[PDB]
C-alpha cells in the first residue's frame, strides 16, 4: 500500500498540498495516480486521475501532480467545503490492481 | 444523472455466504468496467474486485481471490458479488465504481469516476 | 507418403487418433489437363476451407486442439470409454452428423471471439 | 455463410471488428472453365498472400492481432473514440492509404524477426 | 518484394538467416493459359505443402523454430562455428541432402505428436 | 489379480544414491498413471511422484523435484524411482500405485487404486 | 496438508463419522477426495473414491459424503475387521497435486 | 588486444541517478554479450546485469531489476548502466565485462573472458 | 550464493586445491563453473571456465575438476604471481543467472 501524512491542516484563503510517496513499481511506473474526496458520511468522489487530469465539474482549485515515486495533491483557496477525507490510488500493475492510502483530513 | 445504487447488505455469521448487489442508471452499463472497493469503518479504502464492460474478465484482490466472485448482467444493469466464506476481516462499506479497466477501442480508465450509496456487511 | 493411410479406420477412436498426421499428409497432391487442374484446385480450395475453419477456432497448426466448448449430452450422452476405446471415427460422425453445425457455431463465433477479445483486453493490462 | 456479409461496412470501427468471421469466410470459394479457374486460382493466390503476410508478422490464425510497433501521430493522430467509436473502416482506409507501406515494412522484417530472435535466444537459455 | 532475392546465397549461413523474409514473399505469385494457371497451381501447392510440413511440426507462421529433436553426429559433426560462421545454406543443404529424411520423420510424427499428446493431458490437469 | 511388487529397498548413508523399483502384473501396465506414496515409520502417507501413462508427463512434491526421478518402462512393466542426494526426511515405506491422472480419452482416476506391498528405505 | 481426527471410537452395529476439514482450494475446489484403509502391518486399501463413489469389492458400509470445505466418512455397522488406519486425500491442483490428513485408528 | 575501458564513477547521494558507461576496443563489439559485476570494498564479486549482442534481451539480479537499466550502442562500442535510486548497498567497484550468453548460432559462452578496469561508485 | 573457503595456505612447489560446494540447482544442474584470479589492485581474469576448459593464454598449472555439487580449483606448483583472491561463479538459471563465491586468499 501508500503512505499519506493522516492530516494536513490549512487556513481559509491559503494553499495546502498533501503527498503520496510509493514504492517505484507503482507510482514510479504507471502514470495512473487518482486522488478520491469522501466527505464525513457519503461516497467518495473522484476529485483527479491521471495525476494532472481534473474531471468535469470539478473546481481549478484541485491540482495534481508527480515528481519521481511522490504524487501531491494541491488545494488552492481553501473553503469549508473542502473539509473531507482524502485519499490517494496507484495502480500498481495486472497482478495487484489498485492499493489505496491511508486517509487525510482537511481542517479548515 | 449517474446513479449507483447498492442493495444486499446484512449481517453475517463468520463463515457465511453473502450476495452485494449493484443497481445503475444514466449510461450505457455495457460500455464501462466496474468495480467494488471497501471501506472498513475505521481505516480507509481498499479495492477488492474488478470486471470488464463484456464481464468476462475478472480480477480480485489476493485475500478474497478463491472466495469472492464478481459478476454482472448488461440486461438488467446489474452487478453482483457473491462472498463465501466470509471471515472477520471483510466486514466493512462496500461502494461499486464505475472504472478500473477498459477494452482496446476505447481510452485508459484507471480510475473510479462515479460512486454509490454504499452498503454496510458486518461479519 | 500413401503408407498407413486410413488404416485406423477400424480402429478405435483413441487408437486412431494416433495417425492423425497420415491422413493429413495425404490431403494435398487439352481438356483433359484442365479437367485434372479443376479437380486439383478444387483439393487446394478445399484444404484451404478446411484450415480456415481451424484457424477461427484458434486451433491453427494443430491436429489435436481444446476449446472452451462444453460438451452437451444432448449431441451425445455416451460415455468416455464407450466413445474412445469402443467406436470409430466414422459410426461417430454417423452419431453426430446431424450435431456438427452447432458445434460448429459455437466454436466459430462465441468462444474463438470471445476469448480473442479477452485477449486483447488482457493484453492492455 | 452469405449472410451478415459486409453488414458493418457502415458501422462504427469497433461495431465493425466484431464481425471479422463473416467476411472471412466469403474469401474462399471449355474456355469459360479455364476462365473460372483462373479467377477460382486468383483468388486462393490472394488468400495465401493475405496469410502469409498475417504469418510473416506473428499474426497466423488470428483476427485480431497486436504487435510491438508504436503508432506514429504522422500516420494519423486522431484519438481513438474518433477512429472507433466514429469512423468506418472504409474512412479509415482511404486516410491511411499512402501510410499502409510503412506500417507493413514496420511489421514486415523489424518486429517480427527481431522477437523472433529474441525467442530464439531466450530459448538457449 | 524481389529485391534482396536470394542475395544472401554466398553469405554465411548466420548472415543468410536474417532475409528469410525476402525469400519467403517471393514463393507465391488459350492453350497458353492452362500452361501458365498449371504452373501457378503448382506453386500454390508447392506452398501449401511446405506449410503443412511446418504445420506438422508446430512451426505454423515461424520461419525460424525450434524443436525437441537432439542432432544427432552422424548427420554432421561439425562444430557451430563451422557452420553459422564459415558455411553457406547450399554447402549445407549437400551435406546433409541424406539426411534429411530422417530428420523430417523424426519431426513428423515422434516429437509434435508426443508433445501434442502431452498439452492435451496437462491441459485435464 | 493385480499385483504390484516393490524392490530395491536397502540402508543408506545420507547423501546416498538409491534406485526403487515396482513390479506389476495383472493389467495393461500401458493404460494406467503411475504414483509413489511414502509413509514414514511414525507419520501418516505422503505422495511424492506422479508419472503418465505413456511416461512423458512427471510431477514430483516440492521437496525432492530436483532430487528424485520417475520413469517406467511400459514393455517390461517396471516404474522406477532414482532418489539422489537423499537427506535425513527421506527415511519411509515407499508404495508404488496405480492412478494419479489419466489420458483424456479415459476418464478422471484422481485416486490411487491398487497399491503395492512396500519398500522401506532408511537413510 | 489436511486435518483429520486423531482417533475416533466406535462400538459394534453403530455407525462412526471421520472427517477431513481443508482449506477452501482442495476439498472446497475440487470433488476428488479419497480415503484409505491401512491396516496394521499391511499396505493402504482405496475405500472410497470421488467424494462417494465406491470400488467393487467394498461393502455399501463404508459411505462418503462432503459439505464445503469438509469430508465425512461414514461407517455403519462396524466389525473387527474395520479397525484400521484412515487417511484422506484431496486433489489440491496441478502445481500441488495430493495432500494426505493424518491418520485415524478406529477402535472397535 | 581487448581493452575495456569504464568511464562515469562519481560520489552519488542516496537516491541518486548515475549513468556509468564503458568503452571497448580490440573485437566486434556486436558479437558479444556484455555484463557488469560490481565488487564492494570489502565483499567478493557480485553480477548485476547482462545485455546480449544485439541489445534487446536484458538480465537484472533480483535486487536491482526495476531500479538498473542495461543498454548498448553497437555503432558505438559502447556499453551503458543507468542506476535510479541509488540505495546504500549499491557502493562497489563496477566491472563491464564480455560474456555471460551468446546466440544460438555462437557456442556457449557462460562465463566472463575480458574485464574492465573498474570504475569506483560511493554512494 | 555459493560458499568459498576463506583462506587456503600453500608452499612453492607443491599443490593446493580451491574448493566451491553449491546447491543442486546451480553446480549440479549446469557444467558451467568459471574461476576467477583478482590480483590484489586489478581486476578479475578468467583462469577457467566450463568446469575444465582453460583459456588460451593461461598455464596448465591452472585445472579445474567438478563432483557432483562440489566444484574444485587445483594450482600445481604455486609460485608467487599465483597469491590472488579467487572467486568461483556458477550458472544458475535463466531467472537468477550468475551466482559467485566469497574470495579466497593464497598465500605462498
Ligand atoms: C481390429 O479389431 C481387433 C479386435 O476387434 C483388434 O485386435 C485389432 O487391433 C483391430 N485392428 C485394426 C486395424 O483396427
Ligand atoms: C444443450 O442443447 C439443448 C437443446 O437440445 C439446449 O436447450 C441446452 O441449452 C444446451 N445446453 C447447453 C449447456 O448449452
Ligand atoms: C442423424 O441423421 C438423421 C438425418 O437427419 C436424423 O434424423 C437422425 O436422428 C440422426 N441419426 C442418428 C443415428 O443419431
Ligand atoms: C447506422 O447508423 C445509425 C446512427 O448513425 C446506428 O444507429 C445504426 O446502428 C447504424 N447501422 C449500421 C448497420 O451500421
Ligand atoms: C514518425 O514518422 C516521421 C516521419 O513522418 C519520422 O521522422 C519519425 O521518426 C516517426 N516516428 C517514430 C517514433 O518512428
Ligand atoms: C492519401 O492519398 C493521396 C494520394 O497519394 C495523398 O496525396 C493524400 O494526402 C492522402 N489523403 C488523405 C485524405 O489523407
Ligand atoms: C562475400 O564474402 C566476403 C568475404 O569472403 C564478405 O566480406 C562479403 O560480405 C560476402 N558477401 C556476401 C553478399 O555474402
Ligand atoms: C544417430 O544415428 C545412428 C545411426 O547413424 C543411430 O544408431 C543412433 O541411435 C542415432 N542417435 C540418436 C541419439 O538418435
Ligand atoms: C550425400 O549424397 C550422396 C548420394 O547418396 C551420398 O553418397 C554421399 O555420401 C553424401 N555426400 C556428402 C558430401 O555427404
Amino acid at each position: 500500500a501508500l503512505t499519506q501524512p493522516p492530516s494536513v491542516s490549512g487556513s481559509p484563503g491559503q494553499s495546502v498540498t498533501i503527498s503520496c510517496t510509493g514504492t517505484s513499481s507503482d507510482i514510479g511506473s504507471y502514470n495512473y495516480v487518482s486522488w478520491y474526496q469522501q466527505h464525513p458520511g457519503k461516497a467518495p468522489k473522484l476529485m483527479i486521475y491521471d495525476v494532472t487530469q481534473r474531471p468535469s465539474g470539478v473546481s481549478d482549485r484541485f491540482s495534481g501532480s508527480k515528481s519521481g515515486n511522490t504524487a501531491s495533491l494541491t488545494i488552492s483557496g481553501l473553503q469549508a467545503d473542502d473539509e473531507a477525507d482524502y485519499y490517494c490510488s496507484a495502480y500498481a500493475g495486472r497482478q495487484t490492481f489498485y492499493i489505496f492510502g491511508g486517509g487525510t483530513r482537511l481542517t479548515v | 444523472e449517474v446513479q449507483l445504487v447498492e442493495t444486499g447488505g446484512g449481517l453475517v455469521q463468520p463463515g457465511g455466504s453473502l450476495k452485494l448487489s449493484c443497481r445503475a442508471s444514466g449510461y450505457t452499463f455495457s460500455s464501462f468496467a466496474m468495480s467494488w472497493v471497501r471501506q472498513a469503518p475505521g481505516k480507509g479504502l481498499e479495492w477488492v474486485s474488478l470486471i470488464n464492460d463484456r464481464g468476462g474478465l475478472t480480477f480480485y484482490v489476493d485475500s478474497v481471490k478463491g472466495r469472492f466472485t464478481i459478476s454482472r448482467d448488461n440486461s438488467k444493469n446489474t452487478l453482483s458479488l457473491q462472498m463465501h466464506s466470509l471471515r472477520d476481516g471483510d466486514t466493512a462499506v462496500y461502494y461499486c465504481a464505475t472504472g478500473g479497466m477498459s477494452s482496446a477501442l476505447q481510452s485508459s480508465k484507471y480510475y473510479f469516476d462515479f460512486w454509490g450509496q454504499g452498503a454496510l456487511v458486518t461479519v | 507418403v500413401f503408407l498407413g493411410f486410413l488404416g485406423a479406420a477400424g480402429s478405435t477412436m483413441g487408437a486412431a487418433s494416433m495417425t492423425l498426421t497420415v491422413q493429413a499428409r495425404n490431403l494435398l497432391s487439352t481438356v483433359w489437363g484442365i479437367k485434372q487442374l479443376q479437380a486439383r484446385v478444387l483439393a487446394v480450395e478445399r484444404y484451404l476451407r478446411d484450415q480456415q475453419l481451424l484457424g477461427i477456432w484458434g486451433c491453427s497448426g494443430k491436429l489435436i486442439c481444446c476449446t472452451n466448448v462444453p460438451w452437451n449430452s444432448s449431441w451425445s450422452n455416451r460415455n468416455l470409454s464407450e466413445i474412445w476405446d469402443n467406436m470409430t471415427w466414422l459410426q461417430w460422425d454417423k452419431e453426430i452428423s446431424n450435431y456438427t453445425q452447432i458445434i460448429y457455431g459455437l466454436l466459430e463465433e462465441s468462444q474463438n471471439q470471445q476469448e480473442k477479445n479477452e485477449q486483447d483486453l488482457l493484453a492492455l493490462d
